[PDB]
């Protein structure tokens, strides 16, 4: 059981014990968000057309 | 009402457990995908153990131990025996066996080949105990139930699945005398009904022919083997302190050689039962595995040993 | 010294944030007014605690934190509560109307209108950093803001700070305290959209915390306050290496290096011991061996699952209190001979161990007893995929009928996003299977 | 945050007034609009239903509408009648003669604009309006016809706000005219398209409760309205007091409505009253799920629950509440659809209603609600196949085709509820 990289300081210690070896761009984000907003606008206009009928 | 779901339609054992529970009055069967069950009688393949024990207000129980497959496949069993120090490469009750990927008689299996030349390759037991009359091979099936507390219960009735052909050293091509499976035999039925001899008869035979008992000559060794196998995998499969609990029925198959030494052949994780013993064993499953967890409003020998050293 | 900015999103993220900063103040000797008498460098410094706190010329120690919610009532409690003087008003951001438990309403409809303001406020914190390492992001999977706004933010943070690490603390939904039927939807949609933007994510299943509070703290019906005080201890254990002197997990990058060799498989399991009730009048104190052994018990995990039936890719043990390496190594030797600890073939079988000598601090009048030693284990185990399976199944049941889908479509999301998200989760479950089985 | 309340017609204004009486007492608001309560929980979400005027006066955000003055003169003389804003009383003189067409197309249309002016003035000063609740009946002319006209006009001007109704469904057992089924079928058609959530308050059920359970041999409108007001108090508790679950109208919709048209809820209440014995948590729970406690005359065992909200009020063990809610789901699992997991949500509020230590309110989205629509549909057809009483409607300019379309749409709603029950 090998103990490696022992480091000690006043607040503690660390070490390792081995038992065995072996994106979208700003533009794209903006397009997606405006497309969603366009779909909401479209649904809203369809509702108001139906209500005008 | 307690509630249960059935997810393997082909289990003979669990169709009868299901039918018993319903006739109690105090169990309701639910559609197979309703998650609000106390008890899963699970499928054999890819049972969703990760979805169990996440139901507020239901104590949940399943009829399989996750990880028990290690004991119940041929390649897995060989590896577990060789590599577990409690069993070891020098284990006396398992035949010398080798995992193989794609008196010198060996058997190849995982659809079986017996020869002295050249999956698991296993030393074929050349000197079996042979029943008289008929000079014939058999294997012993023992049924074992492990409950949620990891008690190990040996059903007191086993069965000998016999050959009805004389045993033949100089023909391993012809398999009806070398392989004791129920299907492979179906002179069938001649000596006993369905090539099944039960313990009362076999014990009588061991007394009359060999001046000993079934308990002394064979069953001590059977109990030792079952206990050693199951205690070995316990840390890996126990559901003690887990958020769901498991039980499971196992079918251990044994060979007895002519010096009355018992060898392990097989552990079956989804066994069937001999016709004659369904009713009793399935009632035992309800009493020991289910009502113990889900109480309503002994046919087993409990295997336990604490030798001090 | 290199700074870390904490971002708390939605109710869960905000309330957990409150509990964490309260605890950090107690650990570092910072008072509710922000004064820290032990800090002898007035108005600046590059001490380890400065990773999380900046300093004004008047001696105020100010969390490097932004709180964001789409309705105001939770953040108003921070504005009026005990630690109100700790935070500048511009760090606390609220809208007027929430995401109504709808990912699409957090991500698209409302997120589009507050996102520039939130990035502006984050930028203000970043401009005060001389070597910003990155971000810690706290949120629920289940809420509309915690799911939908967080995924939008994470995307934008990759664009605006592309070199920087992003870690998450994520609350996985449990029906015993959940407030919406559609939480499985929101969880899959956020996990899908966030997966490439997060380097390391610590999932906390509310069911596990809930049960620990009932079983070990004797709380009959845990509230968020009970759950969050426990969660804040686990968070503190994880971040202690960034805030105190030490040689392990000292920067955000090291979390990924030590815990995530496969980038999509970036969900370490946290297990914490011991959790002991403050009302328990006779407590026998637990040894290094006992607390370490408790790390391999499912009942102490932050997600209930069974690591015996998966494989380890990494394990870190983070100790606090009276612990020396010799006892750690003897405890580990015992555990190896008793337990099913199987690593994948391409990683060494091993533990990275950090010890901080100060015992855990507790919040006075809290539920947790003060103990002489504690440990947090962080293990990257394939068994955590059991949680993905449970969530994915629930998603499938509802989605096969399109139940509630119209609420998401009415916010301008396309139905296709559902099955794209679900297929990314199917590939994730598959990755975990290929590594683990 | 703010809800705008509208009450239309005789029924709407009678149940509406009782609602304001009951909730003003729960929030400690007296008839002058002064707060004289004992607890900060009473005032913390007071703005949801009340505006604050000068002198720390609380004024209901309430608009009172009718085509005749009679019931609104009675509102103004009622116990809380002085609390309403005077400008929020909008009344015509004509009446609507139990005629949906008069409410919707002729008499109501003449008045609807002045109602919208008041809606807009209340809406304009809302910090963040969540939406609208309307109280009305479906069997008369003003609440039914003019109420659904209002809903349509309100949607056109506030299309992104939530619309909620308490809608009283007619019954021959408590019946004013033969034309009720016509007026209700025409109204349901509107509700299916233009509300997000509708509490089906069935006069059949209220009557059966008063008669069978409460032993009132001759139930009045007052006895029926006692049940309605307790239910309304119960189902709005989560909107009115601090809490986690269903705390606004949109979150309730998202939890309760899996498909947009299936938004008709079966309310229930326990214990049933018109008494000193303490009610246990197990007993509240069994009784709140009991057919006999439901305010829509539908057998919930004849269908399945898509979603349920349960609200418990009073000092009680939350552990025991959780256990019992789990117990009813586990023992009756087949009545909850398996393809919406965890579809029952529970809230507990510490403040009980007046005169009870403990109570429970039930809100069910059950496919059994189809029974209510089928009953109305059969009464509609029995007349409509002979065109009986139609001249009341064709005299206001309506064609038969409009009756055929409304009937067809309500038969479609029934088939949809049946589809999810078999799934
Ligand atoms: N552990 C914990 N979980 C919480 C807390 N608050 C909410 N949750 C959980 O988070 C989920 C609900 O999400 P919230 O964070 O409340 O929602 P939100 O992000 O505010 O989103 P909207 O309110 O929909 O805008 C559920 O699974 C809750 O159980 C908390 O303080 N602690
Ligand atoms: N090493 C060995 N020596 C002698 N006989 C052997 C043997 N291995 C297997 N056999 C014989 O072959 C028969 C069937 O072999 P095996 O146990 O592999 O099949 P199986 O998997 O069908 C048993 P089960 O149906 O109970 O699972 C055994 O009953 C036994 O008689
Ligand atoms: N529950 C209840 N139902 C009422 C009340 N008043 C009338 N109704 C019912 O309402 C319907 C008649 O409508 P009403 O509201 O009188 O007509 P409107 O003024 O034109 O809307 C019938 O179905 C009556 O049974 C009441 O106070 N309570
Ligand atoms: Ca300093
Ligand atoms: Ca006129
Ligand atoms: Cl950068
Ligand atoms: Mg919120
Ligand atoms: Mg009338």
């Amino acid at each position: 059981m090998e103990v490696i990289e022992l480091n000690k300081c006043t607040s503690g210690q660390s070490f390792e014990v081995i038992l065995k070896p072996p994106d979208p761009s700003l533009e794209e984000i903006q397009k997606k968000l405006e497309a969603a907003e366009e779909r909401r606008k479209y649904q809203e206009a369809e509702l108001l057309k139906h209500l005008a009928e | 009402m307690y509630t249960f779901v059935v997810r393997d339609e082909n289990s003979s054992v669990y169709a009868e457990v299901s039918r018993l529970l319903l006739a109690t009055g105090q169990w309701k069967r639910l559609r197979k995908d309703n998650p609000r069950f106390n008890l899963m009688l699970g499928e054999r393949n890819r049972l969703p153990f990760g979805r169990l024990g996440h139901e507020p207000g239901l104590v949940q129980l399943v009829n399989y131990y996750r990880g028990a497959d290690k004991l119940c496949r041929k390649a897995s069993l060989v590896k577990l025996i060789k590599t577990s120090p409690e069993l070891s490469e020098s284990c006396t009750w398992f035949p010398e066996s080798y995992v193989i990927y794609p008196g010198n008689v060996w058997i190849a299996k995982s659809g079986i080949l017996i020869s002295s030349e050249a999956h698991v390759i296993q030393k074929y037991l050349e000197k079996p105990l042979l029943l008289e009359p008929g000079h014939r091979k058999f294997d012993i099936r023992s049924w074992v139930l492990v409950d949620h507390l990891y008690n190990i219960y040996l059903y007191r009735e086993g069965v000998l699945r016999t050959s009805s052909e004389p045993y033949n050293s100089a023909n391993f091509q012809d398999k009806t005398c070398h392989l004791t499976n129920h299907c492979i035999q179906k002179n069938y039925g001649r000596y006993e009904e369905g090539n099944e001899m039960f313990f009362e008869e076999f014990n009588q035979y061991l007394m009359d022919a060999l001046n000993t008992t079934l308990e002394n000559s064979i069953l001590l060794q059977i109990k030792h083997i079952i206990r050693s196998c199951l205690m070995c995998i316990e840390p890996a499969i126990s559901t003690k302190h887990l958020h769901y609990q498991s039980f499971q029925l196992f079918g251990f198959d044994f060979m007895v050689d002519e010096e009355l030494k018992v060898w392990l052949i097989e552990v079956n994780g989804a066994p069937a039962c001999a016709q004659k013993l369904y009713a009793e064993l399935c009632q035992g499953i309800v009493d020991v595995a289910i009502s113990s967890v889900f109480p309503l409003a002994s046919i087993f020998i409990k295997l336990h040993h604490h030798h001090h050293h | 010294m290199r700074e870390c900015i904490s971002i708390h999103v939605g109710q869960a993220g905000v309330q957990i944030g409150n509990a964490c900063w309260e605890l950090y103040c107690l650990e570092h000797g910072i008072q509710p007014d922000g004064q820290m008498p032990s800090d002898k460098t007035i108005g600046g410094g590059d001490d380890s605690f400065n990773t999380f706190f900046s300093e004004t010329g008047a001696g105020k120690h100010v969390p490097r934190a932004v709180f964001v919610d789409l309705e105001p009532t939770v953040i108003d409690e921070v504005r009026t509560g005990t630690y109100r003087q700790l935070f500048h008003p511009e760090q606390l951001i609220t809208g007027k109307e929430d995401a109504a438990n709808n990912y699409a309403r957090g991500h698209y409809t409302i997120g589009k209108e507050i996102i520039d303001l939130v990035l502006d406020r984050i930028r203000k914190l970043a401009d005060q950093c001389t070597g910003l390492q990155g971000f810690l992001v706290f949120h629920s999977f289940g809420g509309g803001t915690g799911s939908g706004f967080t995924s939008l933010l994470m995307e934008r943070l990759s664009v605006d700070y592309g070199k920087k690490s992003k870690l998450e603390f994520s609350i996985y939904p449990a029906p015993q305290v959940s407030t919406a039927v559609v939480e499985p939807y929101n969880s899959i949609l956020t996990t899908h959209t966030t997966l490439e933007h997060s380097d390391c994510a610590f999932m906390v299943d509310n069911e596990a915390i809930y049960d620990i509070c009932r079983r070990n703290l004797d709380i009959e019906r845990p509230t968020y306050t009970n759950l969050n005080r426990l969660i804040s201890q686990i968070v503190s254990s994880i971040t202690a290496s960034l805030r105190f002197d030490g040689a392990l997990n000292v920067d955000l990058t090291e979390f990924q290096t030590n815990l995530v060799p496969y980038p999509r498989i970036h969900f370490p399991l946290a297990t914490y011991a011991p959790v002991i009730s403050a009302e328990k009048a006779y407590h026998e104190q637990l040894s290094v061996a006992e607390i370490t052994n408790a790390c391999f018990e499912p009942a102490n995990q932050m997600v209930k699952c069974d690591p015996r039936h998966g494989k380890y890719m990494a394990c870190c043990l983070l100790y606090r209190g009276d612990v020396v390496p010799k006892d750690v190594n003897a405890a580990i030797a015992t555990i190896k001979t008793k337990r099913s600890i199987q690593f994948v073939d391409w990683c060494p079988t091993g533990f990275k161990v950090g010890i901080n000598y100060q015992p855990p601090t507790v919040v006075p009048g809290g539920d947790l007893a003060k103990v002489q030693r504690a440990v947090c284990m962080l293990s990257n185990t394939t068994a955590i995929a059991e949680a993905w399976a449970r969530l994915d199944h629930k998603f499938d049941l509802m989605y096969a009928k399109r139940a509630f889908v119209h609420w998401y479509v009415g916010e301008g999301m396309e139905e296709g996003e559902f099955s794209e998200a679900r297929e990314d989760m199917a590939a994730l479950e598959k990755d975990y299977e290929e590594v683990g089985v | 945050r703010e809800i705008v309340h509208i009450q239309a017609g005789q029924c709407g204004n009678q149940i509406g007034a009782k609602f304001w009486e009951v909730i003003s007492d729960e929030h400690g608001i007296d008839p002058t609009g002064s707060y004289h309560g004992d607890s900060d929980l009473q005032l913390e979400r007071i703005n949801v239903y009340y505006n604050e005027a000068a002198g720390n006066k609380y004024v209901p955000r309430a608009i009172l509408v009718d085509l005749e003055p009679g019931t609104m003169d009675s509102v103004r003389s009622g116990p809380f009648g002085q609390i309403f804003r005077p400008d929020n009383f909008v009344f015509g003189q004509s009446g609507a003669g139990n005629n949906w067409a008069k409410g919707h197309y002729t008499e109501g249309a003449e008045l609807v604009d002045s109602v919208l002016d008041v809606v807009r003035k209340e809406s304009e000063s809302c910090d963040c309006l969540q939406g609208f609740q309307l109280t009305h009946s479906l069997g008369g002319g003003t609440g039914s016809g003019m109420g659904t006209l209002l809903i349509s006009k309100i949607r056109e001007e506030y299309p992104d706000r939530i619309m909620n109704t308490f809608s009283v469904v007619p019954s021959p057992k408590v019946s004013d005219t033969v034309v009720e089924p016509y007026n209700a079928t025409l109204s349901v058609h509107q509700l299916v398209e233009n509300t997000d959530e509708t509490y089906c308050i069935d006069n059949e059920a209220l009557y059966d409760i008063c008669f069978r359970t409460l032993k009132l041999t001759t139930p009045t409108y007052g006895d029926l309205n006692h049940l309605v007001s307790a239910t309304m108090s119960g189902v709005t508790t989560c909107l009115r007091f601090p809490g986690q679950l269903n705390a606004d109208l949109r979150k309730l919709a998202v939890n309760m409505v899996p498909f947009p048209r299936l938004h008709f809820f079966m309310p229930g209440f326990a214990p049933l009253t018109s008494q000193y014995r303490a009610l246990t948590v197990p007993e509240l729970t069994q009784q709140m799920f009991d057919a006999k406690n439901m305010m829509a005359a539908c057998d919930p065992r004849h269908g399945r629950y898509l979603t349920v909200a349960a609200v418990f009020r009073g000092r009680m063990s939350m552990k025991e509440v959780d256990e019992q809610m789990l117990n009813v789901q586990n023992k009756n699992s087949s009545y909850f659809v398996e393809w919406i997991p965890n579809n029952v949500k529970t809230a507990v509020c510490d403040i009980p209603p007046r005169g009870l230590k403990m109570s429970a309110t039930f809100i069910g989205n059950s496919t059994a609600i189809q029974e209510l629509f089928k009953r109305i549909s059969e009464q509609f057809t029995a007349m409509f196949r002979r065109k009986a009483f139609l001249h009341w409607y064709t005299g206001e300019g309506m064609d038969e085709m409009e009756f055929t379309e409304a009937e067809s749409n309500m038969n479609d709603l029934v088939s949809e509820y049946q589809q999810y029950q078999d799934a």
